[PDB]
Formats: C-alpha cells, sequence, structure tokens
C-alpha cells in the first residue's frame, strides 16, 4: 500500500518488462544464465502474485512473462514450472496467466518432453520433470471437477489439459516410478519463503570420520593462515587487531581444541547433514592405505589448491543441494533476527532457487570444497543406496499405474454420466440431477480424449508384431479398456442427440477418433468377455436402429420420434458407423471382427444400407450423400462376398462355413448361401446394369441413387477383393474365395472410366468429385499400358468442360 | 591344419586382405565400416541360477518334474527303439540308462534330477512368474496307459500325462527357446572344463565337438532334439497348472554400432581439383544396402571425421531417415530400399540442388523440388557420399554415360552433365583415413593449445600443453597422445659441474616432463614411441601394448639371443611417483634419458631413478611423447632441459648442434597430436591378381605377374612414407 510500492510498480511495468518484452529474441541461449534466469522468472511470476497491481500492469506481467517464457529453452525454467504445479490447481483467480504459459509452454516443448531422444539437442525431460507434470495434470483434473462453472477458466482448462496430456509420453514417462522420492521444499513453496533446514539432532557421528574431521580442520586452518598473510597478519603472541597483528600464528598440532572446535562446528553440521539426509561414505583403500602411512613455528604456507580437481556430476547436484541447505539454514537464523527486531526485510531473504549465482557463490564454493576434501582423502559419498530397490525396469511396472490407465478409468466419468442421464431422463429437469458434473463432463472430457486420442494416434495402434512407433508399443488390456471406452456408444442413444444438444457434434467427432484408434486384432485376442459383448452389443444395436430406419423408411412409420430417430442415424449413427468400417478396412480389421454374430448383424446392415440406398423416397435424398461413404465403407471392410454367393463354400470366412454343424438354423438365418442377400445384386446382373449406365442416355438428376451408391459398392468392394491375392496360383486357397477377380475387374476398370467419361460428356456435374475420390484407390492398379489410351479421353472431356465453361462465363 | 577352423555354413576363400585392393571399375562396392563381433564365436555366459530362491510350491512340485522327465526320457528312448545294455552301443540301438529310476544307476539319476532343478532355476531366473491356474485340474490331470511297444523292456510302466489337451502359446514357445540356449550354453561350457574345443570334424582322440559354437550356428539336429525335450517339459509344467508367464519383449537399443574406435562411418569423396564452380552436374549413387548412407555434395575443406551435412561444408541427402542435411536436418523426401539409385544433381550458376531417388524428383516438406536453394559457389562442390556400419554404395560419375542408369530419366532433358563427362581418365577417390596419424597441433584447436616458453638464464627451454575447453561446454576428456616432431636415432652398432669432455664424448640424451599440480598423475604416461605407433584407444595401458619377441638361436644349442620390439616405452607418471597419494604441492617432474651407443632408456623420478627400463634395438628412431587425459586446464609441460653428465635432446635431434651443451628448442621442433582427421588417397590401379582353386589334391594358387609401381615420397624427420 504504500507509495514507494506503486511508484515502483509503475516504472517496472512501464518502462523495464516493455523493453525485455521487445528483446526477448534475444533469450534464445543461455547456458550460462540459467541461475540468473531463473530468479528472473521467479521475480517476475512473484510480482505476478502480488496484489495491489493495475489491470494494465498485470497485463504487461503477462505478456512480458509469456515472451520470455516462449523463447526460454525447454531445459531451465524448472523450479518456475515447480511453482506453478503448486500454485496453479488450487488457484482459481489468478491462474490466467500461468494457465496460458503452461499452455504455450507444453504446446511448444510437445517433442520434448514424449519423444524419448526429446527435442533434438536438446535432451529430454527428467523423472522429476515428468512427475511434475504428472502432479500438474492430475492436480488440474481434481480442481476443474471440484470447481463450479466458470466459462473462461474452463476454456483456458481446457487447451491446458490437452497440451499436458498430448507432452506426457503415454507409453511409460515413469509407471508412476512408485516414487520414492521425497524431496522436502521449503514452504516458499506453501507461500511466501521459510527455511526448514533438516533436522540433525538425532543424527551423531561415527567415531570413525574424525580422522577426516581432524584433517580438514587442518585444511580449515590452512585457509584462514591464507586470509592471514592475504590481509598482512603478523605472528603475535596476544591478540590485538587495532596494531595489525594476527593472535597465534601457530599450529594447530598444538592450539588448543577451543578454537579448533569452532573450525569443527561447520564440519559436524555438514556431516550430520549429511547423514541426516541419509548418504553414507564409503572408503577406498587408496584413501585407506594413504590413512595408514602417514620446523619451529612458521605455520605452513602452503596449502593443497582444490579448484583445480573436478567433480562428477551426480556429486555436483550434491553440493548444489548442501548449498540450498546452507542458504537454508541462514536464511533461517536472518529471520528469527529480523523477527527479534522491527520487521525486517533483508534482499538475500529470497529461496535458493530465486537466489542468483554471485549470492549462491559463497555457498556453492563451501559444498565443492567438502566435497573435494573428501575425494582427495578418498572418501565416497554414496546417495541411492538407501532405498536402492525401485523394482519397476519397466519389466514389474507395466503400462502407466498413474497416468494413462488411471486417466482411462477416470474416463469412468463417462459411466457415471451415463447413470445421470438414465436417472434424469425420467422426467429432465432444469437442475439437473447433479449439473456441475453434467457441464464438467461435456465441456472438458469429450474435447480432451478427442484432443489426446488425435495426439496419441500412433502409440495405441502400435503393437509388438508390427511397430507403427519406434517407441513403445500399447499395452495388454490398455487396448482393451480403450475400446471399453465404447461406453461413450452406450450412451448417445437414439433420443439423446437433442440432450447433448449442441454437443452432439463434439461427441459424434471424438467417436470418430476413437473407433479410429482400435486394435481388433489384440481386443479378439487377449480381451475380457464383457468388453467384447460390449462391442457386439454395441454393433448388433446399430443393425437394430438401422432396421428400425427401415420401418420408418417404409412409410407406415412416419406416415416426432420417428423424424427424431432419423435425425440421430443421419448425424451420428451413419458417419460413425462410416467411420469405424473405414477404419477396420483400411487396417484389414474386418476379417478378425466380423465373424459369426457380427456377421449376422453384418448381413442385416447390409441390407438395411442397400434397402435405403434404392429407396427412391425423398426423405433420403439428402442422405444418400453420405449414405454412399457407408456402403463404400462397409464394402471395404466386410470379408465375404457380397454379390458372388456361389462361392460362399469356397470362402473360409462365410457364417455357413464356420458353423454349419447346427448354429447357422439355431440363428435366424436365410438358410441359403444366395439367399443370405434377398436384394437383386447378382454379377452379370450389374455388370449389364453399369454398362447401359450413361450409355442409355442417363441423367444423374433424374435418378442418382445407381451412381451415387453402387458404383462405391463396385469401387470398394473390387479394392479389397483385389486386395484378396492378386493373380496367384489359382485353386491352392488364395483364389477359392474369389477366383473370378482376375479379369472381370480389369475390364471394369475400363468400364467405370468410360461411366465417367459419359458423366462428364452430359452437361451438369460435381458429385463425380466423390467418385473421384472413390476411384482413386482403382488408377492405382491401373497400370501405364492402360491409362494411355485411357486418360487421354479424360483430358480431352476435360478439355470439353473447361471450353464449354469458358463460353457459358 | 587350417581347414579345420572354418565354421561350418561357410566355406575357406582366398580373398584379398584388404577390401577394396581389387582391380575393377566405376561397379566398385564402397564400404563402410564392418560390425567386428564376427569370429567370437562360442563364449558361454550361462543364465546364473545358485543365487534364486525356490519357492515351496515349485520345491514340492520339483520331484513331480523329475519324476515326468524320467517317464519321458524313458518313452522317447523305448519309441525309438532302445533297449537296456551294459555297454553303450549307439549302432546296436542300446542304452544303460534305461533302467527304473529307483533302480537307475545314481551318477545318471544325479543327472536327470539336474537338468530339471537346474531347467526351473532358469525359469525363475530371467524372470518367468509362475501362478496357480487350477489345483483341481492338477489333481484331475492323470497319467493314462501306453501299449506295450511303448512298454519298456526294463519293467517299468512309461505313464504319460494328458498331453492331449495341453496347448502352447508363442511366448512359452520363445522362452523354451531361450532355455534351449541355455542348455547347450552350460554344456559347452561344461565340456571346455573337461577340455574340450570346436573342430570342423568330430574326433575324441583331439576332443573336438563340431558342436562348440553359438546356439544359432548350432545344427537343427541337436537343436530339434532340445526342441522336443523342451517341449515335453513345458507341456508337463502345463499339465501340472502352475502358469507360466514370460517378461514381455524388449527393443533392441544397441544401434549395432560394433566398428572399431576409429571409425562409425566412412567418407569417399572426389579429388579437391575436380571441384566444379559453374554449370550443371548429376552423378549417381546406389545402394547396394539400405542403412545408415549419406550422399551429396562437399566443399574441398570437408572434414572426414565429421558427419555429413553436420557442419556447412557438406549438402547432403540421408534415405535411411528421409532427410536433407545441411548445418542441421529437415525431412526431405522419402526413404530408399536395397539396390536403389539416387541421382544427385547440382546446378550452380543459380545455386540450386535436387535428389532424385529412382529417377523420381524428391520433394520437400511442401511441393518444392529444391533440396537446397541458396548457398554461394565459394570453392565449388565435389561429389561425397558417407558409409555407416556394414554399409555398401557405388558411385558413377558419368565416365561411361551409357552406365547411368537413370540419367535419361532425369537430367538429360534438364541439360545437367554427368561429372565425368569428358575426362580421359578415371576420377581419383579420397578417402576417410582408417589410421591415425601425428600431425602438427592446429592453432585454431578446439580443444588443446600448445605454447612455446623460451629458455632463461634459470629456466630450460619448454613446451606447455593447455586445454582450452576445461571446464567449459561439453568438453573432450579422452586420452590424446603428444609427440615431439623430431626423433632420437639410436647408433647403427652397439658397442660390446659435470665433465665437459665426459659431454663431449657421450651419446646420452635427457628430457624431462611437469605434470602440472592438479592434473592426475595416474592419467599421464611419458616415455618414447616409434613411427609405428597409430593405436587411438580412449583406454589406454601400458599392457596393451604391441610388442613381439624375436628369438634367434638354434633349438639343440638352445636360443642364443632375444629380442624384444615395441612401438611404445613409456611410464605411468601416477606410478612413477606411488609415495602413497598427495605430496602434488608442485609439479612433478619425470626424466626420459636414451643412451644411443648402447640403446638404453631409463627414467628418473623427482630426484630418483625408476625401476622401470628398456633396451632398443640398435638403429631404432624414438620420438618423445606424452599420453595425457586432462583432468586440469593445464596438464603438462615438455622441458628440453638437461641434468649432470647428459646431453640435452637438442643435441641428439640437430646434427648442427651435436656438440653444444646449451639446450635449445628450435623452431622445427614442435608438438604434434595423433588425429583422426586425415584422407586416404585411392590409387587408380590395384594389383591384378587371379585366386583359384586348382584341386582338392594342388590346393588355392594365387597369381600375380604384371608389374606396378608407385613413386614414394620420403618424409625422413617423421620417417614417413606417402605416394
Ligand atoms: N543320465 C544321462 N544319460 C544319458 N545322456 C546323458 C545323461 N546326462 C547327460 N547326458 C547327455 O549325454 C552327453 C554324454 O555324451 P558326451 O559328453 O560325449 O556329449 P554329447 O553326446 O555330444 O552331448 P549333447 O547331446 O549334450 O550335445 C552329455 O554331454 C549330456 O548332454
Amino acid at each position: 500500500a504504500t507509495d514507494m510500492a506503486l511508484a515502483l510498480n509503475r516504472y517496472l511495468c512501464t518502462a523495464v518488462l516493455p523493453l525485455l518484452t521487445r528483446c526477448a529474441p534475444l533469450f534464445a541461449g543461455t547456458e550460462h544464465h540459467a541461475s540468473l534466469i531463473d530468479s528472473l522468472l521467479h521475480t517476475v511470476y512473484r510480482l505476478s502474485k502480488g496484489c495491489s497491481l493495475t489491470k494494465a500492469q498485470r497485463d504487461s506481467i503477462e505478456v512480458c512473462l509469456l515472451s520470455i517464457c516462449g523463447q526460454l529453452r525447454p531445459s531451465m525454467m524448472q523450479h518456475l514450472l515447480r511453482r506453478l504445479v503448486f500454485d496453479v490447481p488450487l488457484l482459481n483467480e489468478h491462474a490466467k496467466m500461468p494457465l496460458k504459459l503452461l499452455t504455450n509452454h507444453y504446446e511448444r516443448c510437445w517433442k520434448y518432453y514424449c519423444l524419448p531422444g526429446g527435442w533434438g539437442n536438446f535432451g529430454a525431460a527428467s523423472e522429476e520433470e515428468l512427475h511434475l507434470s504428472r502432479k500438474l495434470f492430475w492436480g488440474i483434473f481434481d480442481a476443474l471437477s471440484q470447481k463450479k462453472y466458470e466459462q473462461e477458466l474452463f476454456k483456458l482448462a481446457l487447451p491446458c489439459l490437452s497440451a499436458v496430456a498430448g507432452a506426457l509420453p503415454p507409453d511409460y514417462m515413469e509407471s508412476n516410478y512408485v516414487s520414492m522420492m521425497e524431496k522436502q521444499s521449503s514452504m516458499d513453496s506453501e507461500g511466501n519463503f521459510n527455511p526448514q533446514p533438516v533436522d540433525t539432532s538425532n543424527i551423531t557421528i561415527p567415531e570413525k570420520l574424525e580422522y577426516f574431521i581432524n584433517k580438514y580442520a587442518e585444511h580449515s586452518h590452512d585457509k584462514w593462515s591464507m586470509d592471514k598473510l592475504a590481509n598482512g597478519w603478523i605472528y603475535g603472541e596476544i591478540y590485538s587487531d587495532s596494531s595489525k597483528v594476527q593472535p597465534l600464528m601457530k599450529p594447530y598440532k598444538l592450539l588448543s581444541e577451543k578454537e579448533k572446535e569452532i573450525y569443527r562446528w561447520p564440519i559436524k553440521e555438514s556431516l550430520k547433514t549429511m547423514l541426516a539426509w541419509g548418504w553414507r561414505i564409503e572408503r577406498t583403500r587408496e584413501g585407506d592405505s594413504m590413512a595408514l602411512y602417514n620446523a619451529a613455528h612458521g605455520y605452513s604456507p602452503r596449502a593443497i589448491d582444490m579448484s583445480n580437481v573436478t567433480l562428477s556430476r551426480d556429486l555436483h547436484a550434491m553440493a548444489e543441494m548442501m548449498a540450498e541447505n546452507y542458504h537454508n539454514i541462514w536464511a533461517k537464523k536472518k529471520k528469527m533476527e529480523l523477527e527479534s527486531k522491527g520487521g525486517g526485510n533483508h534482499p538475500l531473504l529470497v529461496p535458493y532457487d530465486t537466489l542468483t549465482a554471485k549470492e549462491k557463490a559463497k555457498d556453492r564454493e563451501k559444498a565443492q570444497d567438502i566435497l573435494k576434501f573428501l575425494q582427495i582423502n578418498g572418501y565416497a559419498v554414496s546417495r541411492g543406496f538407501k532405498d536402492l530397490e525401485l523394482d519397476t525396469p519397466s519389466i514389474e511396472k507395466r503400462f502407466a499405474y498413474s497416468f494413462l490407465q488411471q486417466l482411462i478409468r477416470y474416463v469412468d466419468e463417462a459411466h457415471q454420466y451415463i447413470l445421470e442421464f438414465d436417472g434424469g431422463s425420467r422426467g429432465k429437469g432444469e437442475h439437473f440431477p447433479y449439473e456441475q458434473e453434467i457441464k464438467f463432463f461435456a465441456k472438458v472430457v469429450l474435447p480432451l480424449i478427442d484432443q489426446y486420442f488425435k495426439n496419441h494416434r500412433l502409440y495405441f495402434l502400435s503393437a509388438a508384431s508390427r511397430p507403427l512407433c519406434s517407441g513403445g508399443h500399447a499395452s495388454n488390456k490398455e487396448k482393451e479398456m480403450v475400446t471399453s471406452l465404447f461406453c461413450k456408444l452406450g450412451v448417445l442413444v437414439r433420443h439423446r442427440i437433442s440432450l447433448f444438444g449442441n454437443d452432439a457434434t463434439s461427441i459424434v467427432n471424438c467417436l470418430h477418433i476413437l473407433g479410429q484408434t482400435l486394435d481388433a486384432r489384440t481386443v479378439m485376442k487377449t480381451g475380457l468377455e464383457s468388453v467384447k459383448s460390449a462391442l457386439r452389443a454395441f454393433l448388433d444395436n446399430a443393425a437394430e436402429d438401422l432396421e428400425k430406419t427401415m420401418e420408418n423408411l417404409k412409410q407406415g412409420q412416419f406416415t416426432k420420434g420417428v423424424t427424431q430417430i432419423i435425425n440421430y442415424t443421419t448425424v451420428a449413427l451413419l458417419p460413425m458407423l462410416s467411420s469405424l468400417f473405414e477404419h477396420i478396412g483400411q487396417h484389414q480389421f474386418g476379417e478378425d471382427l466380423i465373424l459369426e454374430d457380427v456377421q449376422v448383424s453384418c448381413y442385416r446392415i447390409l441390407t438395411s444400407l442397400y434397402a435405403l440406398g434404392t429407396s427412391k423416397s425423398i426423405y433420403v435424398e439428402r442422405q444418400r450423400s453420405a449414405l454412399g461413404e457407408c456402403l463404400a465403407a462397409f464394402a471395404g471392410a466386410f470379408p465375404v462376398a457380397f454379390l458372388e454367393t456361389h462361392l460362399d463354400k469356397h470362402n473360409i470366412y462365410s457364417i455357413y462355413n464356420t458353423k454349419s454343424s447346427r448354429e447357422r438354423a439355431a440363428l435366424s438365418l436365410p438358410t441359403n448361401v444366395e439367399d443370405v442377400c434377398p436384394n437383386i445384386p447378382s454379377l452379370e446382373k450389374l455388370m449389364e446394369e453399369i454398362v447401359e449406365l450413361a450409355e442409355s442416355g442417363i441423367r444423374y438428376t433424374q435418378m442418382p441413387h445407381v451412381m451415387e451408391v453402387i458404383l462405391p459398392m463396385l469401387c470398394s468392394y473390387m479394392s479389397r477383393w483385389w486386395e484378396h491375392g492378386p493373380e496367384n496360383n489359382p485353386e491352392r486357397a488364395e483364389m477359392c474365395c474369389t477366383a473370378l477377380n482376375s479379369e472381370h475387374m480389369n475390364t471394369l476398370l475400363g468400364n467405370i472410366l468410360k461411366i465417367i467419361y459419359n458423366n462428364l460428356g452430359i452437361d451438369e456435374g460435381a458429385w463425380m468429385k466423390r467418385l473421384a475420390v472413390f476411384s482413386q484407390p482403382i488408377i492405382n492398379k491401373v497400370k501405364p499400358q492402360l491409362l494411355k489410351t485411357h486418360f487421354l479421353p479424360l483430358m480431352e472431356k476435360l478439355k470439353k468442360k473447361a471450353a464449354t465453361v469458358v463460353s457459358e462465363e | 591344419p587350417c581347414y579345420e577352423a572354418v565354421l561350418p555354413k561357410e566355406k575357406l576363400k582366398v580373398e584379398h586382405s584388404r577390401e577394396y585392393k581389387q582391380e575393377r571399375t566405376y561397379t566398385r562396392d564402397l564400404l563402410g565400416p564392418t560390425v567386428s563381433l564376427t569370429q567370437a564365436a562360442f563364449t558361454p555366459i550361462p543364465v546364473d541360477t545358485s543365487q534364486i530362491v525356490l519357492p515351496p510350491h515349485l520345491e514340492r512340485i520339483r520331484e513331480k518334474l523329475a519324476e515326468n522327465i524320467h517317464e519321458l526320457w524313458v518313452m522317447n528312448k523305448i519309441e525309438l527303439g532302445w533297449q537296456y545294455g551294459p555297454v553303450r552301443d549307439d549302432n546296436k540301438r542300446q542304452h544303460p540308462c534305461l533302467v527304473e529310476f529307483s533302480k537307475l544307476p545314481e551318477q545318471e539319476r544325479n543327472y536327470n534330477l539336474q537338468m530339471s532343478l537346474e531347467t526351473l532355476k532358469t525359469l525363475l531366473a530371467l524372470g518367468c512368474h509362475v501362478g496357480i491356474s487350477d489345483e483341481h485340474a492338477e489333481d484331475k490331470v492323470k497319467k493314462m496307459k501306453l501299449p506295450k511297444n511303448y512298454q519298456l523292456t526294463s519293467g517299468y510302466k512309461p505313464a504319460p500325462m494328458d498331453l492331449s489337451f495341453i496347448k502352447l502359446t508363442p511366448s512359452q514357445e520363445a522362452m523354451v527357446d531361450k532355455l534351449a540356449e541355455n542348455a547347450h550354453n552350460v554344456w559347452a561350457r561344461d565340456r571346455i572344463r573337461q577340455g574340450w574345443t570346436y573342430g570342423i570334424q568330430q574326433d575324441v582322440k583331439n576332443r573336438r565337438n563340431p558342436r562348440l559354437v553359438p546356439y544359432t550356428l548350432l545344427d537343427d539336429r541337436t537343436k530339434k532334439s532340445n526342441k522336443d525335450s523342451l517341449r515335453e517339459a513345458v507341456r508337463t509344467l502345463l499339465g501340472y497348472g502352475y502358469n507360466l508367464e514370460a517378461p514381455d519383449q524388449d527393443h533392441a537399443a544397441r544401434a549395432e554400432v560394433c566398428s572399431g574406435t576409429g571409425e562409425r562411418f566412412r567418407i569417399f569423396r572426389a579429388e579437391k581439383t575436380y571441384a566444379v564452380k559453374a554449370g550443371r552436374w548429376y552423378f549417381e549413387f546406389e545402394t547396394v544396402t539400405a542403412g545408415d548412407m549419406r550422399v551429396g555434395w562437399s566443399r574441398p575443406g570437408c572434414q572426414p571425421d565429421q558427419e555429413l551435412g553436420s557442419d556447412e561444408r557438406a549438402f547432403a541427402f540421408d534415405g535411411f531417415k528421409a532427410q536433407r542435411w545441411h548445418q542441421g536436418n529437415e525431412h526431405y523426401g522419402r526413404s530408399w530400399q536395397a539396390g536403389d539409385v539416387v541421382g544427385c544433381m547440382v546446378d550452380m550458376n543459380e545455386h540450386t540442388m535436387m535428389f532424385t531417388l529412382n529417377g523420381e524428383i524428391l520433394l520437400d516438406d511442401s511441393g518444392s523440388e529444391l533440396a537446397f536453394k541458396d548457398f554461394d559457389v565459394g570453392d565449388g562442390f565435389i561429389p561425397v557420399c558417407s558409409l555407416g556400419v556394414a554399409q555398401v554404395g557405388r558411385m558413377n560419375f558419368g565416365k561411361d554415360v551409357s552406365t547411368l542408369k537413370y540419367f535419361t530419366i532425369c537430367g538429360l532433358q534438364e541439360g545437367y552433365e554427368p561429372f565425368a563427362v569428358n575426362t580421359n581418365r578415371d576420377i581419383t577417390m579420397w578417402l576417410s583415413k582408417r589410421l591415425p596419424q601425428f600431425l602438427q597441433v592446429p592453432s585454431n584447436h578446439e580443444h588443446i593449445e600448445v605454447t612455446r616458453i623460451d629458455g632463461t638464464i634459470d629456466s630450460s627451454p619448454c613446451l606447455k600443453v593447455t586445454q582450452k575447453s576445461f571446464g567449459s561446454q561439453n568438453s573432450n576428456t579422452d586420452i590424446m597422445f603428444y609427440r615431439l616432431s623430431m626423433p632420437i636415432e639410436c647408433a647403427e652398432v652397439f658397442s660390446k659441474r659435470d665433465d665437459y669432455d665426459f659431454l663431449m664424448q657421450t651419446s646420452t640424451y635427457y628430457y624431462s616432463v611437469r605434470i602440472f599440480p592438479g592434473q592426475e598423475p595416474a592419467n599421464v604416461w611419458v616415455g618414447w614411441i616409434t613411427s609405428d605407433f597409430h593405436q587411438y584407444d580412449t583406454g589406454f595401458d601400458l599392457d596393451r601394448v604391441r610388442t613381439v619377441t624375436v628369438t634367434l638361436g638354434d633349438e639343440k644349442g638352445k636360443v642364443h639371443e632375444s629380442i624384444k620390439r615395441s612401438n611404445c616405452y613409456m611410464v605411468c607418471a601416477g606410478e612413477s611417483m606411488s609415495p602413497g597419494q598427495g605430496r602434488n604441492n608442485n609439479g612433478l617432474e619425470i626424466g626420459c634419458v636414451v643412451d644411443a651407443a648402447s640403446g638404453l632408456l631409463t627414467f628418473i623420478a623427482n630426484g630418483k631413478e625408476l625401476s622401470t627400463y628398456y633396451q632398443v634395438e640398435p638403429s631404432t628412431k624414438l620420438f618423445p611423447a606424452v599420453f595425457a587425459q586432462a583432468t586440469s586446464p593445464n596438464v603438462f609441460q615438455f622441458e628440453l632441459g638437461r641434468i649432470k653428465n647428459v646431453m640435452p635432446l637438442s643435441a641428439g635431434l640437430f646434427k648442427s648442434e651435436h656438440k653444444n651443451p646449451v639446450p635449445q628448442c628450435p623452431p622445427r621442433l614442435h608438438v604434434q597430436f595423433l588425429s583422426h582427421v586425415l584422407w586416404s588417397r585411392m590409387p587408380n590401379q590395384f594389383l591384378k591378381v587371379d585366386v583359384s582353386r586348382i584341386s582338392e589334391r594342388q590346393g588355392w594358387l594365387v597369381q600375380c605377374l604384371d608389374p606396378l609401381q608407385f613413386m614414394s615420397l620420403h618424409i625422413p624427420e617423421e620417417n614417413r612414407s606417402v605416394d
């Protein structure tokens, strides 16, 4: 509230921070100034947390810190992420800037956190860093779930959560690493800074190290003698600093133990902190051999110079650890001193992470000196010997115990969401069962899982047999539970589209992505029977809904509920089935998926699809567009020949060929391999149909369902049944199933090309873009000898339309 | 005989000692480094199972396993047709062990049980989880009967448990393969501990068995025997019902980097003089293998030890990662396969490069066809390629246009010219040199610095070696080998205040080294080396130095002389001091003394003579040398001083100063260091040798008749020769 605080804040936010914002690009590489820039970021975030600031000042803080962090290298500001990880979850009012900063940082460092090699020339995230990210992720879940609905707060929370989820590598990260590291932090983490040095009262030095203590006391006396002759002190029999004479420049060998105990005191404190932290010292034969192996006045003017000795990297982190403890002890002592005095505020009271290198110099040099004296005398300090067992090596700790499987388990939010709708639909009210949880799910969970599955596209379908990902592949039973997220399919019932409201598009897009993210082979090979039952039950329900749609299109039902059922089909059921079936056909998962009862449901689905395609009623006239994408998807997915029925016995995946003992007649069956398709399509029938098509002077606008549904059937059908063995040895289990694919598909190559040519010859056309997409896989099969003399008329028709368009306009 | 050392799946071939030393054409195979774990073959590394603890369930099922192993063994014997016999008769198909297990010979019974418990202990050892499936099923599954043919003549009843319903999972099959490998390992280890070895023919007299090979090399017959026996073992376990789960498969991250420490990749480039500075140029790179390989255009100053594209010196394409390399890497194009063709073209007068794979233009992340579109001409570009471990390439410069397999498809229309479009003779190759050589420390070296301290009335001339980058970013911390540019030559024949006359007469020379305080003396080796020293090893010790002992003398009248020949005569500074640890108040001084009249090498510690000495052959050239691993900004300092009754080093180095007691460090003398940054020129023509096998009796004829000579330039002070 003082005028100095206001004036200083104005000066900063008007001159200093904007200048740093302007010159932010200069912060690309600061390998020298890790501590300096960490102090900068910590101070800036402390100013941000500080109150009594205007909106413009807060905006300046936000933009400056965002620019600096964005330009900064990922390796540093680890401590800034520590403070943010502790502060953001409980915070819901000042968390705007920290949340945006975390979003930007994770979006930038997406590769660094996830890819095992890291970003590139920057290494990978440390185990502590990724554990901190884990803590942030789960704390944000807890806070977001518990907090009330705030539109802007959630609009920031969702992108940050998606970015953190994408950055954290789902395969292993640490598998929660059992998390045996519990490093105490000052409650600068829990508010303002007070230091809490680790108590060593119960710690007692062993009676063994005292040779080392005595020797380092000798070295300390040597260093203080260096002070003596640097300051110019002279030997004296009495203490008189005014006359510039040094009291008793005389060896510790015969000095009294009192001041020798004063030298010993820092040594004892250092070793007691050592043992309280629980590291212990090992003694080599080099040091022990030296221990057993080893004029008047004139105290030694020579001391062993230790700055030349180098230190290992782990021991350097150790030295930093002792340095931060020492600064904590000093800060605590100064804190009691200022509390005894009146409201003292020393500038160096900030924590060690906020300190700068110049202030860290004394603590760092003291810790490095004691460690180097240890090393020279031959004593090696040992770190993880305590709790040396961790039991992970990624062998006993399968999957990710607390990120991946815990996330997919917390997807039980979807199951409880289904239960909430089941309770509420019986008289849905304005207050809802629990509107907070309803809004939380609707505005968080669906986009979160959508973006997460889009980001980790490659991991879930990565398998040991097929290396989709260079890193670890998806795990057993975790692929199964990924499939079990088909509770999202158990929800979105015919009547729930309006209940979701505008979230219908979001949920169907999420469902598109999740269905694309599926491993049917693993699910069937190693999966839970309830999950298999859920999958087959949803596909049976989809077949039942399609049959209901046929009861609707019969016109005996439409003549409200029927309209909303049709709308449900059009907006969700047909696109999601189209996507799932495209995915399974692309990955050749249809053979494993469609075996017996799914096969029955798929024949029901087929009868439905061909029936709506041939339905000339105007009700499905708009829908005929995506109906085309769906039947092409199913034609490319289903593993048994549709329009060839005389080869059902030859086919090995046929329902009768698999269950001809009793089950085919046990189930509802058409009783004949030709009767499985009561519809018309037969071989030469549809050859002759597509031949007379566009040759009998037909028009798309006259009747478009033929070239809108039948050709896509043919396209995907010949695509995958020419994936079925091309030009192998016939009758040898490679073309028993097809055989006849050898030449008729090759001729109807030119048939479809000529149909397209006539479709261009007729005056108007825009649908062939869909037909061109459907024909794309076919022209891959087309060899150069029959692209010549066949695509030249395509050029002729192209220039014909170009000339007509130019002449008309 | 030497033919007995052939691996069973290989044939003898009298081939060249070197790899490129074949008279060929542009079709020459350029070979990268080779993975160097080829012939180690058998090194028994069994799985240690003595440390593990046996759970009680496995403990009391152990005797069931041993028993059922006994029945399965007797079943195999009886179904093959064996019968009881006091002596081993393989041809007669008689077996002594086909006995009732209780009455069976005790030593054979100890075998039958040791296989069992070692098998289960291995199962435990490599991390297989044992769990209960159904103890009720374990009690239910019993042994059915066997016919009289399957009944053995010993009177016992082979009792087969229910093998019919037992199924095997692929994970169990894989762990059983591991078990078979381990069993073969332990068996052959025991065989060698008896004292057997490997041979192409099985001989009891010489105790050679062709089965002492790695399990991969092991023939299927014994391998299938292990397979089937282990089938019965694993199906016994599954019938007992205690289900096993092997640990999940672990990915391989070794990266197959098994090349020598000198090389991880090999760079082949055109000669610098063939650098092109204007026009359209094209060349071809066939990839016999698919792997870590790069091809492109390099500046004349490109370094052989650095990867292509990691610096501004080269513009390369790496199809292994489908990337383009110049001062970093970016995604570019697709990845080749085996036997593909990469056409590299540069159009330099508007400064563009493009690459084609099998005649198809390669694109950037965008649709741009230009791999690199803005590079200054500078000093020109030359074709270059880099190959990693076990990689085979071919570069076609277009000397014969018909040889180019994709020039017509891409480049002939664009007007690009083959690199050797009109050349009367073959282009000259230059390769990354494999053997390190000593060369003067560059003034711009990143790590080490050499300063020449002029001698004074109090201090002798010195050459101080310091580390520029010590304590700095990612500084190299490896043993580096320094030497002096001029050698001391021993006498051609061996005879069989200091005194001025003794100084004048003597042929004894001295130099010293000062290892500075704070530099680990155990990391500094001081002495002399010859011109044959080229061992750049990260871990150097005085025990791995090359050494031979030539002994001359009639064996009837015993050896009358033995001479020890070596290329390194040094002592470790830490071992030289050994006054305990410490005493590093001042820099440690080690003095090397050579008497050239007698070829005697002695060393002196800080005032005291050391116990290590050497005796060299006459006319030996010894280079002063220090091998140091830097643990200080200041490591060591050559001191060209002198001691009592010993001449300075300059006297023996320089003929003009032969009788000058005043120590000197003339500018010719300098500090060289072992390095890999050098190029080797492939000869334009090799010796035409014919190798064939005349017959079984005659042998392998090799024949070379056409003479071939080259003119050798000799550097005398370095004792070196080049083409
Ligand atoms: N009780 C046993 N009865 C029969 N054969 C046994 C018995 N115990 C071990 N063996 C196998 O018989 C071998 C005895 O023959 P020998 O030592 O000459 O080797 P081998 O027949 O080449 O062995 P292997 O089949 O292991 O390669 C043993 O090495 C071992 O493999």
